[PDB]
């Protein structure tokens, strides 16, 4: 008969571990919970991510293109892009009013990129995604000019 | 909740859902205000 | 039978979830939904309480007399915990085993201590607060929540609350009624 | 009103009264059209009046906000919802309008005419014509088909409507290219029901809802447009019963299939039925639980892929029965489940665990462990767990409700079904009173049957 | 402004519950139709009246 | 669809917030002991909820 | 199909065609087998599909050799070591060192004798440390009990919960049945395998080949004697 | 707690509202 | 592989067809069968005018 | 062998379901 | 049935009388797929997998 | 009318043998167990959760 065994992960909580007891607990709101009010409160947090989120689009997303590999294509635009909408409205409501109209007018049509992108890599138009691509970025440096 | 200039309406809007019970009941009271004819 | 009026119309008298209780030396609040357990799992228990509705669920406070009067002169809390490592349980298994997965070899139960902290009071005695969660091979519960703390109080006796809960109650709501009881513990 | 030995009809069957009075059962319609309306929006009104904005849609018991969510009024991305009056404007746009249904229910019923056939000659309708009843039908189908486009048009050109498969998450897409590719929009058609096809119920994307929409839009409008040029052809005589309340039976099998396909519609789509809105369905909630206790154990120094159960299989990942990594237990069963937040980890061969040891995502993590706690089980008087399961939390999801009101819904009109349909087929034949006494067919018969 | 809309709204509970109880009353009363139809159309054209006034009340708040 | 019987477990509590059991916590005692052994090997995690 | 063609397909095309169990053909590259690079190599997107499963199953008749027969699978497409990690090391010569360390590694399966008798192994090459030049990279790997230590037999026992006897016989409750109640088995076992590369396509940094392995089917916890399976087929692999 | 009273209020005024229509119908005229 | 399957366990064929025979069983047996009835119809009334159904 | 003890009793009651029906007591009227 | 791979028995020739006796439901794994016999490979497979239920509940 | 031994004495002769009835018996020892500290409090039992029976993560 031998004694339990203890592991050293006291540093596991500081990195990731305990993110998924947030999204459970129902005495949380909903925006602390979905890690929407962190987003929102940190600014610095959306601003790493967004740089993040063009490392994933500028660099990694033409890749799959050229060697046609789409279900990589289609969920590279979906998995760590997948906070972009909301952190792209949370840059934006930092500015002036006349200036948030500016933001969001510009980040209205980086949308109307992406979803553009994700149709033409939906019919594995290869000669279409690597032009809409290039559309993309474009409308994405767009609006990285102007909430950061 | 409701928008704030309807608020104080509120307490009408917690009744306005089960009123289509009432009119399966009404029909009843009908039948016996007839007698069930 | 005395004749009290009955409670209509009236005013609540616990809400709060947690009950106060006062054994020999210390104090603390107990979960209000659990009961007393009529168990000694271990040398030293006063008080062990369980939930109602399983008995995974449940805490224990132990007072072993000791030589000496700080929790400091136990060593650090690294060294504190493989000395009173006997309030995981011992593997009662000793079969030799390489397919339960996620585990070292011959290993059936694997403890992971999560979080230490050296939290005190204020009377000054400071506290040696552990937070573990010690999975198993069947992982009943989702494994198992840890939530120790000791102490020497002022009679030179070594006082230890072990609050156990289950991981399938811990994210539905058992860490309000566990974190509420362990940070009421204090030693007078 | 009317009494029993002028017509026949009891008091508990008198609604059948006015199968034969025309106005009068115009009334009879109008004014239930009210009640649904009615309904509509003071159960709107009562989920705008009782929604808090720090929980989810799917936990405050709401199932018709999710549906005017779906369409995108006043929500953001990710489902956070920005603001409630959109959904003010429909609660009272129903509840107003429900006092002209109402009105004009109540006039037919008690003022206008009993039978609006020698009066209103456009109006009026006997049973047995069948030109005049497949002129009803076609005037109605113009009226579903222009439904239906005001679905296309909210998608393609008004706002578009809420897209969970956006990229970025979901939110509002205007939907720019609807599928009307016939191949696909009747390749849900002609798919079998089972599991990996799920008939219609597992339509993924929202492209071929809209695009969908427009094929029933136009056959429903050159349906109508045939039905008014056209009588039905004589195969047509042969086979039906042309009374009121044969149609009524026709209706009834009719909607009765519609309450079982909106049963496991609600139950198992995503896409229609966002989980942001309505929560994660039965095979999303499973599914979010072993991906919970996988990126648990990964963080805690454990081999996932290598992780062996006690059954052999694996504790996280198993192989599908054609083939694809999936998540081991029992959600096996669950493993042709898609989902927005599962599918960024999934390559071609199943899940691509080179993906997800080293790419999932936090907001990945914080969604699915959402679902888990929001499983559709719950109890009858709102509790939340399985059956073994304290009074904790208060909680059935929508999706519950949704579906377990339309199974039964479903069951009982596909009663109402079969009794009309035998009734109606057995009044017309002449013996629905009973047997005749004089000439009873049996005794007309060769015994030893 | 809101006070007045809140009027406005109360008004049309008072007319909404005179229409709910009455019209029924009107209709099924033998010859009730033809002696009181000025006062229903007069209590429908309030009502109607009432409905739209709170609507541009509402675009003011 | 998962919709479920009655759940009346812990509902009668005293002051004090104690529960008191009643004869359904006893049919959840019958009901706990079954769920936790059928299918027994099928379920690595503590949810059942397939 | 080839990785590429593989990777360029959607989810839903995958689904049900039984592609996602087969390991990606190398169509591309020669069999020269000396113009691979020599050195290290970890080993990613590591695939071991079978194609036939044979048992060293004793002989029904009393004088009848043993020898390994030809089986029918009753598991379904669940049975391709997939997407697995290691080293891959080769030599000056051709000497090479094949490793794997993390992936999907086991895959339990049942597969059923001419004859009736139903034989369940889990194929796997887990721990795998082999060594030797390009027609053999001979080494052994361990084969693990092929249920857990907490799983539960029909009568509620096993090796870390349950009873450990016959609660429903009282009186002979712990008998001459001690083999089957009292241990529960659970020793991993080893089995052998050989790989033999014999297509390199190097500008991609991708090779595959044919392996040949032969390892214990299963002790039911310590209550059957383990059969010997022998286990052929394709493999592949990414040098990268 | 007046949000309390009013729903009770806004309840009785109209679970009495349709029996008010078939009382009063009843005594005057008499055409239900 | 191992063995030989149809495969066509979740891939949403239409009516459950991956040979072209399969689809030609369902014309040639439903055309077979209308032709039947088709030739048979002269047995069945003649229902031409327009008050000629079973109706109530 | 108690298997065949089964069959036999399961047969059998399908014989008697059998013979019920088509070998039965035919009603005669009047 | 359990998808587990392990076999339950319930036929009168695997040593069943008429009470424990039973066809037993479909596998696990398959869940709510379609599987008639010519989604098999062999009939012994269909037989494994819980395919006699699924004919026999259909029909 | 509890056991049929013929499939009792075969069940535990045989680690692989299950039928409904061997899960039904399993059922019974977990009705038996779990409800018996509280459905019997004259007999005044105390079980340690480790000695209920248990199914795997249940
Ligand atoms: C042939 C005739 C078969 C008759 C019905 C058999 C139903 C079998 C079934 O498994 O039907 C279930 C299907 C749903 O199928 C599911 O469809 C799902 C689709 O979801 C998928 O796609 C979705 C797309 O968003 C999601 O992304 C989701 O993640 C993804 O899993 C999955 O494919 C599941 O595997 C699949 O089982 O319902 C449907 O298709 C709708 C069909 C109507 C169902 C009627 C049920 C009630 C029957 C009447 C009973 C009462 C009679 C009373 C008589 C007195
Ligand atoms: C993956 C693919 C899967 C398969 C596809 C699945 C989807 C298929 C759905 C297709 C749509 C089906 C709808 C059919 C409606 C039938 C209704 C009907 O009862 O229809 C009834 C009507 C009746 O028509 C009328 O029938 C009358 C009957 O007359 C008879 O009787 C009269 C008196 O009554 C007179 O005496 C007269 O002389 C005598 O001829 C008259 O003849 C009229 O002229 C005539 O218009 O039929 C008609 O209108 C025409 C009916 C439609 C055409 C039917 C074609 C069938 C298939 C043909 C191809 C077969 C291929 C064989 C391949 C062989 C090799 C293998
Ligand atoms: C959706 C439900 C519904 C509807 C629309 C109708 C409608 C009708 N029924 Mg039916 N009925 C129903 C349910 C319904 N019934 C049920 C559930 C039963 C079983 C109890 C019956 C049993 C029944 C019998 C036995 C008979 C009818 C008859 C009638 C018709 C004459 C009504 C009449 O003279 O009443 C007069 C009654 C009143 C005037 C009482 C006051 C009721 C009013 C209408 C309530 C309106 C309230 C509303 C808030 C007003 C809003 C106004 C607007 C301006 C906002 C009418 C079309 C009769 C028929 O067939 O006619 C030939 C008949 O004999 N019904
Ligand atoms: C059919 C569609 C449908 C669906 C899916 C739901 C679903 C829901 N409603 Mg809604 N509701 C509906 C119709 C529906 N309701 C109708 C028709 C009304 C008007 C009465 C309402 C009015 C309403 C209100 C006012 C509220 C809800 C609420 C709720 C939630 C919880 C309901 C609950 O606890 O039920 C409990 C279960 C039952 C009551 C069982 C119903 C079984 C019926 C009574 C049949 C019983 C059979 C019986 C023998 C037949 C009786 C006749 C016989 C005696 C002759 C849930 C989201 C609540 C909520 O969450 O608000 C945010 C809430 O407050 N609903
Ligand atoms: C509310 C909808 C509605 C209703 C009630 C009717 C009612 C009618 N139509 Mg009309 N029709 C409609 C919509 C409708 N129609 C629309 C939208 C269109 C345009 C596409 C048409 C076009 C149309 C034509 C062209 C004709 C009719 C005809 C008829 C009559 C007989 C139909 C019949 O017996 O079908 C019986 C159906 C079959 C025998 C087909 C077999 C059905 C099985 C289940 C297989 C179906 C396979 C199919 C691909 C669907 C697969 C999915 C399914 C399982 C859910 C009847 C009066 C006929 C008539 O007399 O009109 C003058 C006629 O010739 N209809
Ligand atoms: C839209 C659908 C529809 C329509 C228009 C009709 C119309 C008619 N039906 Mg049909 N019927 C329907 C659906 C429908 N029915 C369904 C779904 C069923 C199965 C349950 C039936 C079963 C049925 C029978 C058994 C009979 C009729 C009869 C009639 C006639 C008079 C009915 C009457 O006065 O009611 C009077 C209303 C009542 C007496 C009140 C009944 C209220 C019950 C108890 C339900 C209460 C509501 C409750 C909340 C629902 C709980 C269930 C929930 C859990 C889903 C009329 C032609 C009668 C007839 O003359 O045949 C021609 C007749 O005998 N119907
Ligand atoms: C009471 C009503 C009950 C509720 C009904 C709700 C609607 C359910 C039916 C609509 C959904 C199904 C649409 C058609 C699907 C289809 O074509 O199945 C096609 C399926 C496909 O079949 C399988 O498909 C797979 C590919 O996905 C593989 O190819 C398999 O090998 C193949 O067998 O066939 C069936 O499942 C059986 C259909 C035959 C049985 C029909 C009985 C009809 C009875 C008389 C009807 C007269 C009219
Ligand atoms: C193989 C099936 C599965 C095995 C089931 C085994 C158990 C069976 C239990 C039931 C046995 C029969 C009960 C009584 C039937 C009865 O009284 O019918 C009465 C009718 C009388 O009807 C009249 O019979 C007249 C002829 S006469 O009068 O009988 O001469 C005739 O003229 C007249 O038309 C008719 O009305 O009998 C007959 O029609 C024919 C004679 C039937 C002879 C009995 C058959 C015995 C079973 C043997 C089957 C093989 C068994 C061995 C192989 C397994
Ligand atoms: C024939 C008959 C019948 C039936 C009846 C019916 C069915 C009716 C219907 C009716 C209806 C269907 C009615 C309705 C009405 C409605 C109304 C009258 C409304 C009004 C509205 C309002 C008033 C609103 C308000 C508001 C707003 C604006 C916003 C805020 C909130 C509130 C709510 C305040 C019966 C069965 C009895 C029996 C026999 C006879
Ligand atoms: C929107 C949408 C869509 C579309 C849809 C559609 C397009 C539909 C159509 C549909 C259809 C198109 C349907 C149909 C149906 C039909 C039916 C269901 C039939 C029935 C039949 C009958 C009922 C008959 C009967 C009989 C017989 C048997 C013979 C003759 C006579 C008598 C009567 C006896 C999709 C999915 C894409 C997506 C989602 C959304
Ligand atoms: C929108 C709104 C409104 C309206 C409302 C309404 C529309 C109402 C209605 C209501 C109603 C419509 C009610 C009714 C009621 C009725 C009742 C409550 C009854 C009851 C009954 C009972 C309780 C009894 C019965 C019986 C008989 C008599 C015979 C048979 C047997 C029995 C005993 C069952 C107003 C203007 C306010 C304004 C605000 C909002
Ligand atoms: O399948 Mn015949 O019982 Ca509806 O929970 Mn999960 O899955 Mn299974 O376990 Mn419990
Ligand atoms: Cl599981
Ligand atoms: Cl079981």
């Amino acid at each position: 008969l031998t004694p339990v065994d203890l592991f050293d992960d006291r540093s596991v909580r500081d990195r990731g571990f305990d993110l998924i007891y947030e999204a459970r607990d129902l005495d949380l709101p909903q925006n602390v919970r979905e890690g929407f009010t962190q987003a929102r409160a940190s600014l610095d947090e959306t601003k790493k991510r967004v740089k993040e989120s063009e490392a994933r689009i500028d660099a990694d997303l033409d890749v799959f293109i050229q060697k046609s590999y789409w279900t990589e294509a289609r969920e590279q635009l979906r998995r760590q892009v997948g906070t972009l909408r909301f952190d792209l409205n949370t840059l934006a409501s930092t500015k002036e009013k006349e200036a948030k109209k500016a933001a969001l007018g510009l980040r209205k049509e980086f949308i109307q990129a992406v979803e553009d992108l994700d149709f033409a890599l939906r019919e594995k138009d290869q000669a279409s995604a690597a032009k809409k691509l290039e559309i993309t970025k474009a409308k994405l440096d767009s609006v990285l000019a102007a909430v950061l | 909740k409701l928008p704030e200039a309807y608020a104080p309406f509120a307490p009408i809007v917690d009744v306005l859902p089960v009123i289509p019970v009432f009119f399966i009941l009404l029909a009843f009271v009908w039948q016996a205000a007839v007698s069930f004819r | 039978a005395y004749g009290d009026s009955a409670n209509v119309f009236g005013k609540v008298t616990n809400k709060s979830g947690f009950v106060p209780y006062a054994g020999d030396g210390f104090a603390l609040l107990l979960p209000a939904k659990w009961n007393p357990s009529k168990e000694n799992d271990f040398p030293g228990v006063i008080l062990r309480y369980e939930d109602n509705f399983d008995a995974v669920n449940n805490l224990v406070v132990i007072a072993q007399d000791t030589d000496k009067k700080a929790i400091a002169d136990f060593g650090s809390q690294d060294k504190f915990l493989e000395s009173v490592s006997y309030l995981l349980g011992k593997q009662a298994y000793s079969g030799e085993t390489q397919s339960e997965g996620g585990f070292a070899p011959n290993r059936v139960s694997a403890a992971s201590l999560l979080d230490v902290s050296t939290t005190t009071d204020k009377k000054g005695k400071t506290y040696y607060k552990y937070e573990l969660l010690v999975r198993s091979a069947d992982g009943d519960e989702g494994g198992r929540h840890q939530l120790i703390g000791a102490t020497v109080g002022s009679d030179n006796k070594l006082y230890i609350i072990k609050i156990q809960i289950g991981d399938k109650r811990w994210f539905k709501g058992a860490k309000k009624e566990a974190m509420g009881a362990f940070d009421s513990f204090t030693v007078v | 009103g009317r009494d029993q030995e002028t017509t026949g009809f009891a008091w508990w069957s008198g609604n059948a009264r006015l199968i034969n009075l025309s106005g009068k059962l115009l009334g009879a319609h109008v004014a239930h059209a009210g009640l649904i309306v009615f309904w509509a929006g003071a159960m709107n009104l009562f989920e705008v009046s009782h929604f808090v904005p720090e929980k989810p849609m799917y936990e405050q018991g709401l199932i018709l906000l999710p549906h005017i969510a779906t369409l995108g009024y006043g929500v953001g991305p990710g489902g956070e919802i920005i603001d409630t009056f959109p959904y003010f404007v429909s609660g009272v746009l129903h509840l107003i309008s429900s006092a002209v249904l109402g009105f004009g229910g109540v006039y037919h019923s008690l003022i206008g005419p009993e039978t609006l056939e020698e009066s209103y000659p456009f109006f009026g309708y006997v049973w047995k014509d069948k030109n005049k009843m497949t002129n009803i039908l076609g005037y109605h189908l113009i009226m579903l088909g222009l439904g239906a486009w005001l679905l296309v048009w909210k998608a393609m050109y008004f706002g578009g409507v809420y897209d969970t498969w956006a990229p970025g998450g979901g939110d509002v897409r205007v939907i720019t290219n609807p599928t009307t590719n016939a191949a696909v929009i009747f390749g849900y058609l002609v798919k079998s029901p089972f599991g990996g096809d799920g008939w219609i119920c597992s339509v993924d994307n929202m492209e071929d809802i809209i695009g969908g929409h427009i094929w029933i839009g136009t056959l429903e409008i050159l349906g109508g447009i045939w039905h008014i040029y056209t009588t039905p052809w004589p195969w047509a005589r042969r086979a039906f019963v042309w009374s009121g309340e044969a149609y009524l039976s026709y209706s009834l099998g009719a909607i009765g299939v519609m309450g079982f396909i909106a049963c496991c519609m609600s139950w198992f789509n995503n896409t229609a039925y966002p989980s942001e809105f309505y929560g994660p369905t039965g095979p999303e909630a499973s599914q979010s639980q072993a991906f919970t206790f996988l990126v648990r154990d990964q963080r805690l120094g454990a081999n996932v892929a290598s992780a062996q159960g006690p059954t052999g299989l694996g504790k996280y990942l198993m192989r599908s029965p054609t083939g694809e990594i999936i998540f081991g237990g029992e959600t096996m069963r669950f493993w042709d489940f898609r989902g927005p937040w599962l599918e960024p980890l999934r390559g071609p061969n199943g899940l691509d665990l080179n993906k997800l040891k080293n790419d999932i995502q936090p907001w990945q993590e914080r969604r699915a462990a959402e679902y888990m706690t929001h499983a559709p089980l719950g109890s009858l008087n709102s509790v939340g767990g399985v059956a073994t399961e304290i009074n904790a939390v208060n909680f059935v999801s929508p999706r519950s409700w949704l579906a377990c009101s339309h199974f039964c819904l479903g069951f009982f009109f596909f009663i109402g079904h079969l009794w009309h349909a035998g009734r109606a087929r057995a009044a017309a034949a002449g013996f629905e009173k009973g047997i005749d006494r004089f000439d009873e067919p049996v005794l007309s018969m060769r015994p030893l049957d | 402004m809101t006070s007045i809309l809140q009027v406005a709204l109360l008004a049309l509970i008072f007319v909404s519950f005179a229409l709910v109880v009455g019209v029924p009353v009107v209709f099924a009363t033998p010859n009730g139709w033809t002696d009181n139809k000025g006062a229903v159309f007069s209590g429908l054209s309030l009502w109607l009246l009432l409905v739209f006034v709170v609507g541009i009340l509402n675009s003011f708040v | 669809f998962n919709l479920n019987g009655f759940n009346f477990n812990q509902s009668v509590v005293d002051s004090q917030g104690r529960v008191l059991n009643t004869w359904a916590d006893i049919i959840n005692r019958a009901n706990l002991g079954m769920e936790v052994m059928h299918e027994r090997n099928a379920h690595n995690f503590p949810l059942d909820l397939a | 199909l080839t990785f590429d063609e593989i990777q360029g397909l959607t989810y839903l095309q995958v689904k049900g065609s039984g592609i996602a169990n087969t390991c990606p053909v190398l169509e591309s590259g020669t069999t020269n087998l000396k113009e691979l690079k020599a050195g290290s190599y970890k080993l990613e997107n590591f695939c071991i599909e079978p194609t036939s499963f044979t048992v060293k199953e004793e002989s029904q008749f009393k004088g009848g050799e043993t020898e390994f027969v030809k089986t029918k699978l009753m598991t379904r497409l669940t049975y391709t070591l997939d997407a697995m990690s290691g080293s891959f090391k080769v030599g000056s010569d051709g000497s090479a060192e094949l490793k794997e360390d993390d992936g999907i590694d086991y895959a339990a399966t049942t597969v059923q004798l001419p004859g009736g008798e139903r034989v369940a192994f889990l194929f796997t090459i887990k721990q795998f440390d082999g060594k030797g030049t390009l027609d053999g990279i001979k080494g052994d790997f361990l084969v693990p009990s092929y249920r857990g230590s907490s799983f539960l037999d029909p009568k509620g026992r096993g090796g870390s919960t349950g009873y450990d006897n016959a609660v429903a016989l009282p009186a002979r409750a712990d008998a001459e049945e001690l083999l089957k109640e009292n241990v529960k088995i659970t020793k991993a076992l080893k089995g052998s395998a050989v790989f033999s590369v014999a297509k390199v396509d190097p500008v991609t940094g991708e090779i595959a080949g044919v392996f040949e392995s032969i390892q214990p089917s299963d002790t039911d916890l310590g209550a059957k004697p383990p059969k010997d399976i022998k286990v052929t087929g394709l493999w592949y692999a990414q040098l990268k | 707690n007046i949000e309390l009273a009013l729903t009770l209020v806004s309840l009785v005024l109209v679970v009495s509202a349709g029996p008010l229509v078939v009382v009063l119908l009843s005594a005057r005229g008499g055409n239900l | 592989l191992v063995d030989e399957r149809m495969n066509g366990d979740g891939t949403g064929r239409p009516f459950g067809v991956n040979d072209p025979v399969l689809g030609w069983v369902l014309l040639g047996v439903f055309g077979t069968m209308w032709a039947i009835w088709f030739i048979g119809q002269k047995d069945l009334g003649d229902f031409e005018d327009a008050d000629d159904g079973l109706k109530l | 062998m108690e298997a065949l003890v089964y069959t036999f009793l399961l047969v059998g009651t399908l014989g008697i379901i059998f013979f019920s029906i088509f070998f039965r007591d035919p009603p005669r009227m009047i | 049935i359990d998808g587990i791979r392990e076999p339950v028995s319930g036929s009168l020739l695997y040593g069943n009388n008429i009470i424990t006796g039973a066809v037993i439901p479909t596998s696990n794994a398959i869940g709510l797929h379609f599987y008639p016999i010519w989604e098999a490979a062999s009939l012994d497979e269909w037989l494994y997998n819980g395919g006699p239920y699924q004919l026999i509940v259909c029909h | 009318a509890y056991d049929f031994v013929s499939q009792e004495i075969r069940a535990a002769e045989d680690p692989e043998f299950e039928t409904f009835y061997t899960k039904n018996i399993l059922l019974n020892e977990g009705i038996r167990a779990w409800m018996a500290a509280q459905d019997q409090p004259h007999e005044r039992l105390v079980f340690p959760e480790e000695v209920l029976p248990r199914g795997n993560a249940l």
